[PDB]
């Protein structure tokens, strides 16, 4: 929340890339083990299909043609090698994170994307235009006023009533 | 409060709700002694 | 040319002392027995020329006359401000706690 | 170091105007937070003069005061904030004004409490402000540390701090 | 305004319809391995 | 062929094991219900609403008329212990059929009597078995109907006088009505069978569903189902329960929009007020607050615009301001007597309003079914202070996780009853892939 | 610097769904063939045209 | 810090003789006050009135006083307006109105002290907090 | 015979004033001695015209008609206030209390939108001298105040207001404030509105009057933002005497 309120984090690209590759990285791992789950071969008489996979079989377990034609026609792509579908599981995950980690070096120097200019520009000039942009500010505004006296407490912040941030009634 | 001729059981009311569950627990009881057959 | 009123009026006796024609029916909680009845009169009955001119409410008990004359050196009258009285702000301006 | 100097300069017999008038402009300048590295943003490009502007002129020292003459401080904002509230003190830390958000119940605005800013040194060296509005103004800058004057026009600087080579 | 909500009425139908009756048309039986 | 894991699935075609589970099951269900009661009663204290003290059993019970007089008064609290022991007792009944047919009793049932015993496939068997539970249902609707008209009638929030148990004398027969109410809509100022707001359309459908179960009941046993219906559904167990699982599901969030936004059969004077009561109440509260200390009420223009404490709906109404103008639908016992036909009435507000609706309105507003997992009351910025979580919340959320994962079991069990009609549902054959013998796409 | 507006102009689209008209007159409903509703009957078929190409 | 007998000591009346609660009655008082009256007064402000709260600044200059062991007792028997004027026993919970505020039908007398002691002593302790509102959460 | 709310909910009928019958072409006579009040004054507008800016010197633009677009939340209602007689039988009006205002939004063609404090706020209307009757000729004309659209407390979207609020562009900390002044400091405006009410129906048994409105008033100037716009407002009125 911290860094919501002073840097802003969400607006950052770096963090988006960070997401998508942690929420990719998420629906990769559920879609991969759902289409094998749902493509097996019948290896055994059982209903639990667990009891018909040896590791040391050669044979693929499921069916990859099956699969590939169930997502080309559900989703109208889908992977058709198996060695580039596991090195992208790889993929996706590493490099959201990588990208998140660059974003948290900038933000080691309080370099941050908090604004976008043109926004801000506008807005001063105009106090009838307002975006989910600033109204996210007010908040990041309420945040630092209201947290900072005890989460910094060797700053020895005294902000009185008077000067707090707040709406109408609340 | 339950009628007092009952106050006795007072006790043994505050745990009857989760016997229920117990059954659940049970189940795994049953079956760690018959080998997860 | 362009001044804020609200800001204006806080370096007036409006910044020191209830302003029997201004401030928010709130304030008058500070002094006793004020809030709610007679707090509720002086509201209604503004404006006032000047501070004495509460004394004049008619239906004021002698007792109320004796409370408001004990509190005369805390009240103050300016100006009404639009800003502070429009919209029911005297009676509930929007600040709780 | 600024203030070394001044309280050298004052016990060294000079005066008020004096003792400040004798801080150069560059060393001013440092005590300024659009000079802190640490102020910038990703996306804010280019040299720090297309924000806060071109200085031109040390504008000189505020020293800000109440009605009862006691000298009040600017509390100044700290790297982490984008903004800040204006809050005014005395030597010991106790608040004395600030400028009010509410205003319904506001006990130390400037208008109550009276406040003045006379500048020492630089541009303005012996004038004082009353009048409400703009001592709020210098207040608002106060926050930045030592008060300047910007060319705001001959870049279209926007007023936004960006940071500087060391942070680059 | 009442045009549009004629139009709407009867698209969404018909849409409903074809759904309702497409399953109701031996559904189970479409499938690669054994039908009834 | 199942694992321990699945190991209920060895019961489908075993009818004697299969029973024993179900009348086991139900021992349990009926256990709680008893147990729980107990429970609350112990802990039940007459002075404090019910909704102060985390009580879902007792209101129910208090609904139907039992143990309360005008105003939800607790006046007798021995029918609460009635109902805790006899369910209480007759679980060990059903807990002993259970065991019995589970263990001990025939595995199979179709060959001690071919009454008892069933085949899935067997469409009319099936098809009886259903009726006899419609009818059953059909009695159990009909119960209701008996309690409300001929044994002491049910609790009414909005009998005059501040609510009361009243005999219900003439339950709505107008199917127009009825029915009505199935074809509202569910979107808001309207809100399907949600809204129903008067114990005579509450009995008065109890008594159409009654006829229907019954009707129906008698029709499930006299008929075997026609091929348009042979041919659309699948005929199995799972197939069976996963149309169940569904049906429960729907069932579920149902009641979970009930038990939120309906204060006729949950009266809030047991379960608490709803969302939007409680909002309603702070705009009350502040509207009477600020008229006694001489605001002008109606007048009273806003930071926004709008009116401060009373503006117009979207259709003109005169309603609550503040962000409870989304809530201006609400209508509850304690607020109509200030409405008049074009909404709130001003006049009315001004000189009508009385003490008692002053206090309801402060005990609603702090009692607002907000409140943190560990039972704090209030936004989630309170203080600890208030142990409080309304029973709404309680039971709105309960089944509605409920209602969730009942449609994942409802999508799990219809797929696999699909693909276990269809054969394939241990995989697909090797030697006999249907994709490799379709053309291909591109 | 208008140069398909004429056109438009020319043939009889004088209107656009926001009520303003190139002669001057506030508070006109041209129905469907404004300004706007030309501009995207020409994006629509655009986009039939390029599914026919494919077909072909 | 904790709870000394300097803290739990509290005035009687507006005589000015002083009463000292042991720490069982301060708890005591705790637990009543959640209760019978958090709901509305949670940190002794007043939910359904803002504008009057717990605070010991507030109770004293009330009509009559209330910042004291006495007043308090009273208050809650026959509750008044800040100004004394008007009884509001119909709308605020009191010994008086417990035939429509039914909690208040099992507090005995010296569950008011210990309720009236928890409000005074409460002060002492938390400090501005007490009656100041989510500023000092 | 009337309707209960279950009636009019959701129709739409409760933004609506009374009517009066086609039929109630009477007269109320005026006691000269006893009072009168009205209990209840109802405002329904059908039209709102906002006058446009014509950039040049003698062209004066004109009144042009506009789009509702806040629904049935228009209708002032239960105004009150004494009706007088003045020494010359001029009846005079004087507003009390009410539903006496609403905030509406039109929308210009173009897509300007066009918010405004619909409102009889304070209103004080009279009539000729010499009425001793109210007919289906008799015109009251009157004046009230307007007060700023958005009341004191109310936050621009970036904080900024008059009796709280930020009083810069906490954006932009080092950007030179006076380009910003007019967006910087909120003015809370009181303007002055006029309205004549032209009654074309009178039930002579129950004091009910009914007609015409026309009123004249300025827009929302977002707080000093900007310059408001002229606004004429047509609708419907009715109106209920009692004996004081
Ligand atoms: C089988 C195939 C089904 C296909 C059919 C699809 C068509 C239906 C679509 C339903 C849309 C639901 C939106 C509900 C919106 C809302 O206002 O819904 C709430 C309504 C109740 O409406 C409320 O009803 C209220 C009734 O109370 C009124 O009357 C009361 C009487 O006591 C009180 O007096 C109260 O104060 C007063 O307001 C009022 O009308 C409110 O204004 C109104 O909002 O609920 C209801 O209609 C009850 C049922 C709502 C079900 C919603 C559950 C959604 C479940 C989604 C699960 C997704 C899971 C995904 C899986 C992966
Ligand atoms: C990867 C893993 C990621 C992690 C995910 C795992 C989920 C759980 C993680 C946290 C669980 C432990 C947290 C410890 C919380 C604690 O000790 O909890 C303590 C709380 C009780 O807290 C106490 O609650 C009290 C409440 O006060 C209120 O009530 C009091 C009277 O009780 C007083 O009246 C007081 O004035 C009033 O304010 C006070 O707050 C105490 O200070 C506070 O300690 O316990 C209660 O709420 C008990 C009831 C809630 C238990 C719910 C458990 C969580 C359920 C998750 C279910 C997941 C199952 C999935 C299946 C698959
Ligand atoms: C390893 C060990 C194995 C544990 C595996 C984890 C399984 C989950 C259980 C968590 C383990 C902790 C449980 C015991 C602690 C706890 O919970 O203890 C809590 C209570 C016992 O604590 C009492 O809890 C009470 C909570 O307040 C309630 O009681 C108050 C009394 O005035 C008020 O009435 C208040 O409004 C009301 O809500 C008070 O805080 C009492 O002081 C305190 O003693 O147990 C309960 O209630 C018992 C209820 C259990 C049934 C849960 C039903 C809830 C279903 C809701 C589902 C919602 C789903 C959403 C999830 C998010
Ligand atoms: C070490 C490299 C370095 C550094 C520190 C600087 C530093 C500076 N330069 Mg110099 N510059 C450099 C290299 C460098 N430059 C090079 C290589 C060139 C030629 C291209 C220039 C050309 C140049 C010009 C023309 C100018 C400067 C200017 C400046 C100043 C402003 C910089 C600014 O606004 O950045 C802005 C920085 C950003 C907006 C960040 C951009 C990085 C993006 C976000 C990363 C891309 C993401 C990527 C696509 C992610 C995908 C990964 C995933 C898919 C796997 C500053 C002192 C300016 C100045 O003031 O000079 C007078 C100026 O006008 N520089
Ligand atoms: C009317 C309800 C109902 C009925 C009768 C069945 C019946 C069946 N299900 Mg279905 N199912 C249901 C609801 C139901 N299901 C729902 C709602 C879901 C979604 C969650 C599923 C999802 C599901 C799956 C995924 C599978 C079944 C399977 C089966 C079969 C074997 C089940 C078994 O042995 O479980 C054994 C029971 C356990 C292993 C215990 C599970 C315990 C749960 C997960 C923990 C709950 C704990 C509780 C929340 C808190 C604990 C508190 C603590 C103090 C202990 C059986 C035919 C299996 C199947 O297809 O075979 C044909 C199978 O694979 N079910
Ligand atoms: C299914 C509906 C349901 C509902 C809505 C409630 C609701 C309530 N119960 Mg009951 N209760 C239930 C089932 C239910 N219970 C069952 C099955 C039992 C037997 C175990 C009990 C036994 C019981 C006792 C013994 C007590 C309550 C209490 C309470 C109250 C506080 C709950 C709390 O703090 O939980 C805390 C929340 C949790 C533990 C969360 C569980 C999270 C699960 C594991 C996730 C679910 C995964 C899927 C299912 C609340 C009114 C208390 C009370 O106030 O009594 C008057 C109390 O003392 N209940
Ligand atoms: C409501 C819960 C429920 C119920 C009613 C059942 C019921 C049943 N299960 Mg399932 N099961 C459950 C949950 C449940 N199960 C769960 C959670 C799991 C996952 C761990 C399983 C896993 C499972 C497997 C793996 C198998 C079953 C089988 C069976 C059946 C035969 C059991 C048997 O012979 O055991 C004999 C057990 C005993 C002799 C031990 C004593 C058990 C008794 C009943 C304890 C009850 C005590 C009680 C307090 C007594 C009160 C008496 C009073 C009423 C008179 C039976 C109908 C079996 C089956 O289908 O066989 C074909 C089987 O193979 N179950
Ligand atoms: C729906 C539940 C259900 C079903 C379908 C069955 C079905 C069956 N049982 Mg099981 N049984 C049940 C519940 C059930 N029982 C319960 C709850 C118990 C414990 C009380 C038993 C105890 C039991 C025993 C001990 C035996 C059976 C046997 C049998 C078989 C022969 C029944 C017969 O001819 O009895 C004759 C029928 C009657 C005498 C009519 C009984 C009428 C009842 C008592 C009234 C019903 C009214 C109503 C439904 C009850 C609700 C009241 C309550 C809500 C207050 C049959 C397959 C026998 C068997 O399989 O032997 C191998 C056997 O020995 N059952
Ligand atoms: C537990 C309840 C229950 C169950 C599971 C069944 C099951 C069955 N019924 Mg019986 N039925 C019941 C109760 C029940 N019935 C009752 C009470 C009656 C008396 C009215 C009947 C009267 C009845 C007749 C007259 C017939 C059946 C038939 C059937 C079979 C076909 C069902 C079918 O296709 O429905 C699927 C339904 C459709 C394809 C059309 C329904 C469209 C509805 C309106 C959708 C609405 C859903 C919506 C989201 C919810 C809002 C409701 C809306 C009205 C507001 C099946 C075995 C048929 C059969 O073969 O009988 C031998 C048949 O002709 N049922
Ligand atoms: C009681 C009551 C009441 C009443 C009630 C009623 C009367 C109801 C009814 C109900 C009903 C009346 C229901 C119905 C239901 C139905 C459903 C739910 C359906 C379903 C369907 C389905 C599921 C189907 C499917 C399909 C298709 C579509 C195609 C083919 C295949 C299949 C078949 C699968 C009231 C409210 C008054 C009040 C309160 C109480």
């Amino acid at each position: 929340l911290f860094f919501q309120g002073f840097h802003n984090w969400t607006l950052n690209p770096f963090h988006m890339m960070g997401v998508a590759g942690v929420l990719g990285g998420a629906l990769l791992c559920a879609i991969h083990g759902a289409t094998v789950e749902n493509t097996l071969f019948q290896d055994g008489e059982g209903a639990s299909t667990f009891r018909a996979f040896n590791p040391t079989q050669a044979e693929e377990t499921y069916s990859m043609v099956t699969a590939n034609r169930f997502w080309s026609q559900i989703f109208g792509i889908a992977f058709s090698n198996k060695r580039w579908l596991h090195f992208f599981m790889l993929f996706v995950p590493v490099t959201g994170l990588w990208m998140s980690a660059i974003g948290v070096v900038g933000l080691a120097l309080n370099l941050r994307s908090y604004d976008f200019i043109s926004q801000e520009i506008r807005a001063a000039e105009d106090p009838e235009f307002e975006t989910f942009y600033t109204k996210n500010l007010l908040l990041n505004e309420g945040i630092r006023a209201w947290m900072a006296p005890q989460d910094q407490p060797h700053e020895n912040f005294v902000f009185p009533e008077e000067v707090l941030p707040r709406g109408n009634a609340l | 409060k339950l009628p007092e001729a009952y106050a006795i059981f007072d006790p043994l009311v505050d745990v009857l709700p989760v016997i229920p569950v117990l059954f659940l627990a049970l189940a795994f009881v049953w079956q760690a002694a018959v080998g997860f057959r | 040319e362009l001044v804020n009123v609200v800001d204006e009026k806080l370096g007036t006796a409006y910044g020191e002392k209830i302003d029997l024609n201004n401030t928010n029916i709130a304030a008058f909680i500070q002094y006793r027995g004020l809030y709610p009845t007679l707090a509720k009169l002086i509201v209604k009955n503004a404006p006032y020329e000047s501070v004495e001119d509460v004394l004049n409410i008619p239906g004021l008990t002698e007792r109320q006359k004796q409370i408001l004359r004990e509190n005369l050196e805390h009240f103050t009258v300016t100006e009404v401000e639009t800003a502070l009285v429009e919209g029911g702000d005297r009676y509930n301006n929007g600040l709780y706690k | 170091e600024i203030n070394r100097r001044v309280q050298a300069s004052l016990a060294s017999g000079a005066t008020l105007e004096e003792a400040w008038s004798a801080i150069p402009e560059k060393l001013a300048f440092y005590d300024y937070i659009g000079n802190n590295p640490a102020k910038g943003g990703l996306f804010r490009t280019g040299p720090m003069n297309k924000g806060d502007g071109i200085a031109q002129a040390w504008k000189g020292h505020a020293v800000f005061r109440n009605k009862e003459g006691e000298e009040l401080f600017v509390r100044r904002m700290p790297a982490f904030f984008e903004s800040f509230p204006v809050i005014l003190t005395d030597k010991n830390g106790v608040v004395k004004a600030d400028i009010p958000f509410r205003r319904a119940e506001s006990k130390y605005s400037f208008e109550q409490q009276g406040v003045t800013v006379s500048f020492y040194g630089g541009e303005l060296n012996g004038q004082t402000f009353t009048d409400p509005p703009t001592v709020k103004s210098y207040a608002r800058k106060a926050i930045f540390g030592e008060i300047f004057e910007f060319d705001t026009e001959t870049l279209n600087s926007d007023g936004i701090f960006r940071t500087s080579p060391r942070g680059w | 305004m009442e045009t549009l909500k004629i139009t709407v009425y009867i698209v969404v139908t018909f849409f409903v319809l074809l759904f309702v009756f497409g399953f109701l048309s031996g559904d189970p039986a479409r499938n690669p391995k054994r039908k009834d | 062929g199942f694992a321990w894991w699945a190991g209920n699935a060895r019961l489908i075609n075993l009818s004697g094991k299969l029973l024993g589970a179900h009348v086991a099951h139900a021992g349990l269900i009926v256990f709680w219900a008893g147990a729980m009661t107990l429970f609350e009663l112990a802990h039940f204290i007459p002075e404090k609403p019910m909704y102060e003290q985390g009580l879902i059993l007792i209101p129910h019970i208090a609904t139907l008329g039992w143990g309360v007089g005008p105003g939800g008064e607790v006046v007798d609290t021995f029918p609460f212990f009635v109902v805790g022991v006899v369910h209480l007792i007759s679980s060990a009944v059903l807990g002993f059929g259970g065991v019995y047919h589970a263990i001990r009793g025939p595995e199979t049932l179709e060959e001690y009597s071919s009454f008892f015993g069933y085949d899935w496939k067997d469409k009319n068997k099936m098809t009886t078995i259903l009726g006899f539970h419609l009818i059953v249902l059909g009695i159990g609707a009909l119960l209701l109907v008996a309690k409300a008209m001929f044994f002491g009638g049910l609790y009414d929030t909005w009998a005059p006088g501040g609510g009361d148990v009243r005999v219900i004398t003439n339950p709505t027969l107008d199917p127009r009505v009825i029915f009505g109410y199935l074809l509202k809509s569910p979107f808001g100022g309207e809100g399907w069978i949600v809204s129903v707001n008067n114990l005579e359309d509450v009995v008065g459908g109890h008594i159409w569903i009654g006829l229907i179960c019954i009707a129906g009941g008698i029709w499930h046993i006299l008929t075997t189902p026609f091929g348009w219906a042979r041919r659309a559904f699948i005929w199995s167990g799972e197939a069976y329960l996963s149309y169940s699982l569904g049906a429960l599901s729907m069932m579920g969030f149902i009641a979970t929009c009930f038990v939120w936004f309906n204060n006729t059969v949950y009266p809030s004077e047991f379960y608490g007020p709803t969302g939007p009561e409680a909002s309603q109440a702070q705009a009350m509260t502040f509207l009477i607050r600020d008229q006694k200390l001489g605001a002008n009420v109606g007048s009273a223009q806003g930071p926004t615009g709008l009116g401060k404490y009373l503006m117009r709906s979207p259709t003109g109404e005169i309603i609550f301001g503040g962000e409870t103008m989304r809530f201006w639908d609400f209508r509850g016992p304690w607020l109509e007597p200030l409405r008049g036909p074009n909404g709130l009435d001003l006049n009315k507000i001004k000189n009508d309003i009385q003490p008692w609706q002053e206090r309801r309105a402060a005990e609603y507003m702090t009692h607002a079914p907000l409140g943190s997992l560990n039972s704090v009351g209030g936004v989630a910025t309170e203080i600890n202070s208030v142990n409080f979580v309304s029973p709404r919340s309680w039971l709105a959320t309960s089944h509605f996780v409920l209602a969730f994962f009942f449609l994942v079991g409802h999508l799990w069990h219809a797929g696999r009853a699909r693909a276990a009609a269809a054969g394939f549902e241990k995989g697909i054959d090797r030697e006999s892939e249907p994709v490799l013998s379709m053309p291909s796409l591109d | 610097g208008m140069f398909v507006l004429p056109f438009m102009a020319r043939l009889g689209v004088t209107g656009s769904w926001s009520g303003w008209s190139i002669t001057g007159e506030t508070g006109i409903d041209p129905g469907f063939w404004s300004f706007e509703g030309v501009a995207l009957a020409h994006i629509v078929l655009s986009g039939l045209l390029f599914l026919a190409a494919c077909w072909h | 810090a904790e709870l000394t007998p300097e803290v739990l000591t509290v005035p009687l009346n507006s005589e000015g003789k002083t009463i000292t609660l042991t720490e069982k009655q301060y708890l005591e008082g705790k637990r009543l006050f959640q209760y019978a009256c958090a709901s509305c007064h949670v940190g002794g402000i007043t939910k359904t009135n803002p504008s009057l709260d717990l605070r010991t600044e507030t109770l004293a200059l009330a009509t009559p006083p209330r910042d004291n062991i006495e007043g308090l007792v009273d208050y809650m028997k026959n509750p008044t307006t800040y100004d004394g004027e008007q009884e509001i026993a119909e709308v605020h919970p009191s010994l008086r109105s417990a035939d429509i505020f039914p909690k208040m039908r099992n507090l005995t007398e010296k569950d008011l002290v210990a309720i009236a002691g928890h409000i005074l002593v409460e002060p002492k302790i938390l400090g501005d907090k007490w009656g100041g509102g989510k500023v000092y959460y | 015979q009337t309707l209960t709310y279950d009636d009019i909910v959701g129709t739409g009928l409760a933004n609506k004033c009374p009517t009066l019958d086609d039929t109630a072409r009477g007269a109320y006579p005026i006691d000269s001695s006893q009072t009168y009040r009205i209990a209840r004054l109802c405002l329904q507008p059908t039209t709102f015209l906002v006058k446009e800016e014509p950039k040049n010197k003698r062209q004066e633009a004109e009144f042009v008609p506009t789009k509702l677009v806040t629904r049935e939340t228009t209708s002032l209602d239960q105004i009150q206030g004494e009706l007088k007689v003045n020494s010359d039988g001029s009846l005079t009006f004087v507003e009390e209390d009410g539903i006496d205002f609403q905030p509406v939004t039109v929308q210009m063609a173009g897509g300007e939108r066009i918010p405004l404090l619909f409102t009889v706020k304070n209103l004080v209307a009279s009539t000729q001298p010499n009425v001793t009757s109210i007919t289906t000729s008799t015109d009251f004309k009157g004046e009230f105040n307007v007060p700023s659209y958005r009341t004191a407390n109310f936050l621009d979207p970036k904080g900024r207001g008059l009796a709280s609020g930020y009083d810069s562009a906490i954006a932009l900390p080092q950007a030179k404030e006076e380009e910003l002044a007019r967006a910087n400091v909120k003015r809370f405006s009181l303007t002055k509105g006029q309205i004549s009410l032209n009654v074309a129906k009178v039930d002579g048994r129950t004091g009910e009057i009914a007609g015409t409105f026309e009123s004249e008033q300025l827009s929302d100037d977002d707080m000093g933002a900007h310059e408001p716009h002229e606004v004429k407002i047509q609708g419907v009125f009715y109106a209920s005497i009692e004996p004081a």
